[PDB]
RNA sequence: GCUUGUGACGGCCCGUGAAAAUCCACAGGAAGGAAUAGUUUUCAUGCCAGGUCGUACU
RNA sequence: GAUGGGGAAGCUCCGUUUCAAAGGCCUGAUUUUAUGCAGGCCACCAUCGAAAGGGAAUCCGGUUAAGAUUCCGGAACCUGG
């Protein structure tokens, strides 16, 4: 499941939380795959994909909102989006999700 | 002790009819009717007060010169900076979008 | 890979040429002594050429085509990347951090850029760039 | 009523041609709080406006009043 | 249905090259006694020459990783006060008080023991081993970029420029007390230089687009100048004190008359390029423009103190010889405080006396 | 401290607490302007003009 | 509360933008008919109704038997050209 494989990527590998710090891992070229929420506003997330795709970086969207993405990567403050820098010792990127 | 009067001859306290007590050269007290307080403009859009422009009532923003009633960026006099932000980006996006459908 | 490079279009968001399409000449990584934050030279145009068509001739589509540019240092959050590119040869040696600052080597440098950004809307090619923003 | 502070933009306004009277005027003030100072005031009678020029120094006083022109009507205290 | 050149010599042909930086000349000084210039360079390093004969007799590297293009040697001027021995140096965020070992103890103590006497916007620091080594006797460490310093006449305060550094844009610094102290509350715009009056207790802020005077005895503003450019680069102020003149970036030079209007006097059009630098002669009644086109023009002023009229602006002479390079000309000039000699400063790497 | 003006907040409602003249800004670009002299009277200074009726006192 | 209208034997009553042809702007060698107006653009509505609602702009000092933010002296501002 997807809370399984983002459950090994906190506890050992490298990522960021937010919005800001996302793009400028999008802009430098760090970012291997991304992780918008659903209740996220829709200019912020199709800015998200504009970013992504000159990059060619995979996109997933998390089926819930910005809340339980926080429960998710196991933070007790809100997160809209997180990016994953390095892969941790499971695959997370290869599979589909 | 020294007391003071309306000048004009309206006798009530009504929004307009204000007061303050300002001691003169003469050395007494004297009314002087304070005129009503300007409001600041607003972007009209997001609903709020916007910077570089300034409080007059609005008669008086005749008088007054270009460079005090705008700011230089696109859209400044109108908007917050912040929306004008969005929809340049907005307009960026959604105009992309309409090739790619 | 890293996207932001010399070819490359873009929409500045913020200050003054906020809406209006520039082109990344000189993209400095991260930071210097002024501007500590990752920023890019950029080469622009301010006021867009107006429209034109089959009725105006000669001396009214010369004033209709003309082109005002500008050149700016700005931060990277401000600029918004795009899909786009422009070859940026012709205006290299021009703008650089030595040509900005110590004024008026500004002015001499536009003085090229207007004559690359209207000769290549001249016979025109990306057409995209020259037509305005409306937002 | 509006302050000038420059000595070259006083010598403008009394050769402007608008400007039919001056008057210059004299105050006794204590500088600091040490001793006291004879301080000027030159005005000049303008259309809209009243400009005025505040030199502290006598010295520097006494040369301006003959540094006014002799057509200008002035008047002490 | 109005004279002739001919008749306003003295004023500078090029006699003398100064030869062996290996970039740009930002930046050049000319010592109270009138014989030793100073230069700082893009290759790291600050110079003294020999005037007369363009003989290097000193050099001091402050950069050792001098392709960096972050920082570089941006302003130096000799202390004004008479046989000290010290060259103040702006290079990145420092400003380092230097006493080459040039002059003997007399002078050198003096500028030694003047420095050491003293022993937050800004920190003053002892120097490290490696900067004694470079004759650095004290180093002034502010936030942002200096990129401009000027001396006051009487040698102990100097004001330097930092900007975008905002409300701590414009800095006081006073070598007897190593104080520093920020004169303004607010911060109006991009700062481009800052001088003190010749002899007034007055500073003089130029931005971008305005010259702003404050009298730092009453601690007001006292007249704000519009020169109705966009661009301004330097300012200069004639040596009776009421007259200023400013260079601009977009080919212009203003003369001020402080007293007349707060808008120019005359518009000077004598450059194909951005103008760098222009400088008065404290004597003589020269000045000169320095731009990007590699040309320094040369000029004659008469300015009438007392009289009411208006002063007399004669161009002299056009000195062409500096190569431009990557669109860059004279990059600073200064006169020797006597003669009718300028000394300029290239892109092209050289400095370059003129004289008659 | 008293009177009063204002600011940022908080409570209340099956109550959420006028309109119009007037003024300004922004988007748009009809078109109009220079190299031998034009464009700007939203920068500055200067010139002229301001009618009718009420006005005492309680 | 007139008008357009409609009621009423009639004094008049209804109605207020309503089932009205309800004016004022741009261009024109409108290129031939040789001394006659052609081609377009714009879209709701009279008026009255507040000396406490809305609203351009003035203050100090002096003065009268009895007047003054209105006269006198000085110092300001607003509107239109």
């Amino acid at each position: 499941s997807i809370n399984q494989k983002l459950a090994l990527v906190i506890k050992s590998g490298k990522y960021t939380l937010g919005y800001k710090s996302t793009v400028k891992s999008l802009r430098q070229g760090k970012s291997k795959l991304i992780i918008i929420a659903a209740n996220t506003p829709v200019l912020r997330k199709s800015e998200l994909e504009y970013y992504a795709m000159l990059s060619k970086t995979k996109v997933y969207y998390f089926q819930g909102g910005n809340n339980e993405l926080g429960t998710a990567v196991g933070k007790l403050f809100r997160v809209g989006v997180v990016s994953i820098l390095e892969a941790g010792d499971s695959d997370i990127l290869t599979t589909l999700a | 002790a020294q007391r003071v009067t309306f000048r004009r001859r309206n006798p009530y306290n009504t929004r307009s009819n204000k007061i303050k007590v300002v001691k003169t050269p003469g050395g007494i007290l004297r009314a002087q009717h304070v005129k009503k307080l300007a409001t600041r403009p607003k972007c009209g859009d997001c609903g709020s007060a916007l910077q570089g422009i300034s409080t007059l009532r609005p008669r008086q923003y005749a008088t007054v010169s270009k460079t005090h009633k705008t700011v230089s960026r696109a859209y400044g006099g109108s908007r917050c900076a912040n929306c004008v932000k969005e929809r340049i980006i907005r307009a960026f996006l959604i105009e992309e979008q309409k090739i790619v459908k | 890979a890293k996207f932001l490079k010399a070819g490359k279009v873009a929409v500045v968001v913020r200050g003054r040429y906020a809406g209006k399409k520039v082109v990344i000449v000189k993209p400095h990584d991260e930071g210097s002594k002024s501007h500590p934050f990752g920023h890019a030279l950029v080469a622009g145009i301010e006021r867009y050429p107006l429209k034109v068509t089959k009725k105006h001739g000669a001396k009214k589509v010369a004033k209709r085509t003309k082109i005002k540019p500008f050149i700016k240092v700005v931060n990277y959050n401000h600029l918004l990347p795009t899909r786009y590119t422009l070859d940026v040869e012709a205006f290299k040696s021009v703008v650089s951090t030595e040509t900005f600052e110590q004024p008026s080597q500004r002015e001499e440098a536009k003085k090229v850029v207007k004559k690359a950004f209207e000769e290549r809307h001249q016979a025109g090619k990306n057409q995209w760039f020259f037509s305005k923003l409306r937002f | 009523a509006r302050e000038i502070t420059d000595i070259k933009q006083f010598l403008e306004l009394t050769r402007r041609a608008d400007v039919k009277t001056a008057t210059v005027k004299i105050n006794k003030k204590l500088n600091k709080a040490g001793k006291p100072f004879r301080q000027t005031k030159f005005k000049v009678r303008g259309s809209s406006s009243l400009y005025t020029l505040v030199i502290n120094d006598a010295g520097k006083a006494k040369k301006l009043i003959q540094s006014l022109p002799p057509t200008l009507k002035v008047n002490r205290l | 249905y109005l004279p002739s050149p001919k008749d306003l010599r003295p004023f500078p042909r090029c006699s003398t090259i100064y030869a062996g930086h290996k970039g740009k000349v930002r930046t050049l000084s000319i010592d109270p006694s009138g014989l030793w210039l100073a230069t700082g360079s893009d290759d790291g390093t600050v110079r003294v020459w020999e005037i007369l004969t363009g003989r290097e007799v000193y050099r001091t590297t402050l950069i050792d990783d001098e392709e960096n293009p972050d920082y570089h040697i941006e302003c130096i001027e000799w202390n004004p006060d008479a046989n000290n021995g010290i060259l103040a140096v702006a290079v990145g965020e420092n400003i380092h008080l230097i006493v080459p070992p040039i002059f003997g103890y007399d002078i050198e103590n003096n500028g030694k023991t003047k420095i050491e006497d003293g022993f937050q916007v800004a920190q003053w620091n002892k120097p490290s081993q490696k900067q004694l080594e470079k004759d650095i006797c004290i180093t002034i460490s502010c936030k942002k970029t200096v990129k401009k310093l000027s001396w006051h006449r009487k040698g102990d305060y100097f004001v330097t420029v930092q900007p975008d550094s905002g409300n701590t844009s414009v800095l006081i610094h006073q070598v007897s007390k190593h104080l520093t102290q920020s004169p303004f509350k607010k911060s109006k715009g991009i700062i481009m230089d800052a001088k003190f009056h010749p002899f007034k207790p007055q500073l003089f802020v130029c931005s971008q687009r305005y010259v702003r005077i404050y009298d730092l005895s009453q601690q007001i503003l006292v007249k704000k100048l519009l020169p109705g450019a966009r661009w301004l680069s330097k300012i200069d102020i004639h040596p009776r004190g009421d007259n200023l003149i400013a260079s601009s970036f977009d080919k212009r030079v203003l003369w001020h008359d402080l007293d007349l209007a707060s808008t120019p006097y005359k518009t000077l059009r004598y450059h194909e390029k951005a103008v760098r630098s222009v400088n008065f002669h404290k004597k003589l009644p020269l000045f000169s423009s320095a731009a990007d086109d590699g040309t320094i023009h040369v000029f004659h002023a008469t300015v009438y103190d007392d009289m009411m009229k208006n002063p007399m602006i004669v161009p002299l002479k056009k000195l062409t010889g500096h190569k431009v390079i990557n669109s860059l000309g004279v990059l600073d000039a200064i006169w020797h405080p006597r003669e009718a000699w300028l000394f300029s400063a290239g892109a092209d790497n050289t400095a370059r006396l003129w004289t008659t």
